């Protein structure tokens, strides 16, 4: 990111809600990226941290940010079966048709992982 | 389903050391960075510490930590690599560069304190002086591959094979057949997998502030089951 951007990426990946909130209130770039193009929302979605997902969206995170591998936050939430995070992302305009570099949507991932709950809402 | 997978829930520091000899040209490589096995990500930078790398950086990618592959939840039982940690495993390969020489490699991958360390010895023989390798004719880029993994009950480990595709600067591709074995170092129990594969993606770049011969490597690896209408 920047100085604050890097701290925000690290705090999000480590699931530190309070640290994320303080960084955002002190002006960190909500769409900071690491070298892979991972954003704070990618990382929070990956680890299933509902609070940080909601805080970042409330500070204007790009719900449909794509990393350099074509993953969106919806993909990563689906990878780990995070139902509530999928619901929240969908409700904030997540793109059900976004494809990664294998041509897969979040739905396709739910199907690969045999997750009937996610499959139902990702169509 | 392994105590070893618990060591990979966070971002983990990585150190890589390689001692190489290709057709008599001796060289060393150091690498450092981080891995995120939940995401399946590596971010690494490698330096040739002996001067100019006498082979193309792309030929070394496979040799230079499959414990960072993302294994989905339904497949955590098939994750040999992490289960062998922290004591680790020995990773050996022969790599045949078609119409050219071969690399033999032996690596120990294990934790030293909180760092995941890959230490490697590499011996290459029978390279053509003006083939694609010693002639430095490989493009500075990398392809996506499937890495096939089976259990080896006998050696309490796995066997692995795949073919790397290296773009040549004339538009052709140079294949490198990869045969691989992994054995645990510890006496602890490990996971022996059903047959499956890793799907790999990589990008190579340069650090503009780095004055040595070097490679920046970004990698993204996901484990998958065999599916209907493969083979």
């Amino acid at each position: 990111g920047s100085d604050l951007g890097k701290k925000l990426l690290e705090a999000a990946r480590a699931g530190q809600g309070d640290e994320v909130r303080i960084l955002m209130a002190n002006g960190a770039d909500v769409n900071a990226e690491d070298l892979h193009g991972s954003t704070p929302l990618h990382l929070a979605a990956l680890i299933g941290h509902l609070e940080i997902v909601e805080v970042l969206l409330k500070y204007g995170a790009d719900v449909n940010a794509s990393d350099m591998w074509g993953n969106t936050p919806l993909h990563l939430a689906a990878w780990s079966g995070h139902l509530e995070i999928v619901e929240v992302l969908l409700k904030n305009g997540a793109d059900v048709n976004a494809q990664d570099k294998f041509g897969k949507t979040a739905f396709d991932i739910s199907i690969d992982n045999g997750n009937e709950d996610l499959a139902e809402i990702l169509q | 389903v392994s105590k070893g997978e618990e060591l990979f829930t966070g971002v983990v520091p990585i150190l890589v050391e390689l001692d190489g000899d290709v057709n008599g040209h001796k060289f060393s490589v150091s690498g450092e960075g981080e891995g995120d096995a939940t995401y399946g990500k590596l971010t690494l930078k490698f330096i040739c510490t002996t001067g100019k790398l006498p082979v193309p950086w792309p030929t070394l990618v496979t040799t230079l930590v499959q414990c960072f592959s993302r294994y989905p939840d339904h497949m955590k039982q098939h994750d040999f690599f992490k289960s062998a940690m922290p004591e680790g495993y020995v990773q050996e390969r022969t790599i045949f560069f078609k119409d050219d020489g071969n690399y033999k490699t032996r690596a120990e991958v294990k934790f030293e304190g909180d760092t995941l360390v890959n230490r490697i010895e590499l011996k290459g023989i029978d390279f053509k002086e003006d083939g694609n390798i010693l002639g430095h004719k490989l493009e500075y880029n990398y392809n996506s591959h499937n890495v096939y993994i089976m259990a080896d009950k006998q050696k309490n480990g796995i066997k692995v094979n795949f073919k790397i595709r290296h773009n040549i600067e004339d538009g052709s591709v140079q294949l490198a057949d990869h045969y691989q074995q992994n054995t645990p170092i510890g006496d602890g129990p490990v996971l022996l997998p059903d047959n499956h594969y890793l799907s790999t993606q990589s990008a190579l770049s340069k650090d503009p502030n780095e004055k040595r011969d070097h490679m920046v490597l970004l990698e993204f690896v996901t484990a998958a089951g065999i599916t209907l209408g493969m083979d």
